[PDB]
């Protein structure tokens, strides 16, 4: 449950993400693959090499949204609705693998802004990525 | 913990920058402020009520110190990480019954960190790297649970 | 986050508790002492011995917070703020716990409950327990 | 694990009277129902719809059976669980990849399945029993992981 102060950290936070949104998405899926090979076998027919057009591709849609979630923080099992189906229903995705990504975006975020990744900003994201993951891997309909 | 010859020299180049000093109190610090209930393993180490509070406080930099010098000491010793941290873990199983999901918890936000300070020095081959012996760090604290 | 179906059957199966709030929730306080010691340390002044009529007592509050909780299924945090300062922010007990008393509330339910224990209704008890225990392991205020 | 002997003789008295046949599907069942991301692991398997499909599935029924076979012969040898599960804990671990936490998951709808069929007599301490070999069994079959 995010506290009123996150949610006002999390958009202050993904809004300074702004247009790198796609590039840091197909950055923190890299991460993921990388670092934890057995997340690969849910993409068993992508292309996951570094560099990869498919990869970027989906960061992109991850990273959209992830800013769909920013702007419905408030309301987000109604708002996520159709990727909880598709990631809980369809896919069956075990919900580890949510921390793992939960995870690469936050070392991502990090990464590219170190100045804005303070202590309290690093927590409200956290629970943030938390929710959306909890949102996700739940089937509600 | 197997390292490829690439992933040792890029793990040991990235943490002759670490600052030995800050470094453990800024994971410790971080654990303590993004997952609240590990403040109760630290009731005596005074204010930790505000992120500030848990940043500044001299017990939690100095704790951190020790802490990121067991993690120095497992780089060293990568192929006999259960027998090096055989005590801690007997500490930190035994005696303190700290949940083992709380040592992963660490190992990650140690990452995060040396994400922060290294930027785009800590490539994601670099970081898969690192998750390897954090792995395999929480892994050898949790061995008395296994 | 819950089904329609999920608070139906909570609904259904947890109204059956009835009078025997005290008696299910000091069963499944009994079991999680007894089989998770650990768990002990949060109760430092408590007598925990089979049959404590403190422990009966807590039973019932438990029980009580968890039909506090069905009462205001679409809107906990805001139903058990207090429950999570309790145990969030004062006492800070750790998530896994939660995960360890829930799965003695199943135990003590379908040892209690026979007909009422179904695959369904055992899926949608785990979900409330899970979803209860997020509201009181976070800190929103 | 080690149990006391009057803890095995409670446990091995109980287990006496799971049947063969049905306990273990109820088990694997629920498991898919209750935590439907498991349902990925069995894609072979058909009909996994709804909780009646699950149930009444011949090859979950088939398939438990084999597993309560594995918990049968943790039960045989307590004292070797790690030599017992290699095998199995290979294919589960370097095969399959299932993610350890769900061992502990399934162990734990094993100890809810026991409580239902048996009621007052699945008492707290037969389950604390019970909770000691399940968690030995999650453990065994999470060795490749550790
Ligand atoms: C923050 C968490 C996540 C977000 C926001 C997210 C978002 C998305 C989005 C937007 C899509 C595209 C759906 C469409 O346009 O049809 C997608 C697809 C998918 N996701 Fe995720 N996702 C998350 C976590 C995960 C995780 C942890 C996994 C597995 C490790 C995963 C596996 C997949 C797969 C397999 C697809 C379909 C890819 C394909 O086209 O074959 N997702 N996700
Ligand atoms: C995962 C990597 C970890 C490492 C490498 C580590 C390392 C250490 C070290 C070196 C000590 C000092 C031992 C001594 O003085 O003899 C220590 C003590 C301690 N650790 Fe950790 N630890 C880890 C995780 C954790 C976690 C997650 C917690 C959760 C709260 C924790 C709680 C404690 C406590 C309470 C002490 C004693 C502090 C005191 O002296 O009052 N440790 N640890
Ligand atoms: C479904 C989950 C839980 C519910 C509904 C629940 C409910 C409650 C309630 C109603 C109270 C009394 C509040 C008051 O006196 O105003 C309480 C107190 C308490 N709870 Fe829980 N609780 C849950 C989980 C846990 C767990 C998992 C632990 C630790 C293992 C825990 C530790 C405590 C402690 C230490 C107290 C205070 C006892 C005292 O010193 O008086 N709770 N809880
Ligand atoms: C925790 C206790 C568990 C025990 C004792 C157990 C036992 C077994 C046994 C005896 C087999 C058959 C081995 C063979 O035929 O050679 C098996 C196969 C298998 N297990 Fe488990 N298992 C456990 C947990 C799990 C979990 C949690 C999952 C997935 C979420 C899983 C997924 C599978 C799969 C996919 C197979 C192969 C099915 C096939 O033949 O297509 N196991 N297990």
């Amino acid at each position: 449950v995010l506290s009123p102060a996150d949610k006002t950290n999390v958009k202050a936070a993904w809004g300074k993400v702004g247009a790198h949104a796609g590039e840091y998405g197909a950055e923190a899926l890299e991460r993921m693959f990388l670092s934890f090979p057995t997340t690969k076998t849910y993409f068993p027919h992508f292309d996951l090499s570094h560099g990869s057009a498919q990869v970027k591709g989906h960061g992109k849609k991850v990273a959209d949204a992830l800013t769909n979630a920013v702007a419905h923080v408030d309301d987000m099992p109604n708002a996520l609705s159709a990727l909880s189906d598709l990631h809980a229903h369809k896919l069956r995705v075990d919900p580890v693998n949510f921390k793992l990504l939960s995870h690469c975006l936050l070392v991502t975020l990090a990464a590219h802004l170190p100045a804005e990744f303070t202590p309290a900003v690093h927590a409200s994201l956290d629970k943030f990525l938390a929710s959306v993951s909890t949102v996700l891997t739940s089937k509600y309909r | 913990v197997h390292l490829t010859p690439e992933e040792k020299s890029a793990v040991t180049a990235l943490w002759g920058k670490v600052n030995v000093d800050e470094v453990g109190g800024e994971a410790l610090g971080r654990l303590l402020v993004v997952y609240p209930w590990t403040q109760r393993f630290f009731e005596s180490f005074g204010d930790l009520s505000t992120p500030d509070a848990v940043m500044g406080n001299p017990k939690v930099k100095a704790h951190g110190k020790k802490v990121l010098g067991a993690f120095s000491d497992g780089l060293a010793h990568l192929d006999n990480l259960k027998g090096t941290f055989a005590t801690l873990s007997e500490l930190h199983c035994d005696k303190l019954h700290v949940d083992p999901e709380n040592f992963r918890l660490l190992g990650n936000v140690l990452v995060c960190v040396l994400a922060h300070h290294f930027g785009k020095e800590f490539t994601p081959p670099v970081q898969a790297a690192y998750q390897k012996v954090v792995a395999g760090v929480a892994n050898a604290l949790a061995h008395k649970y296994h």
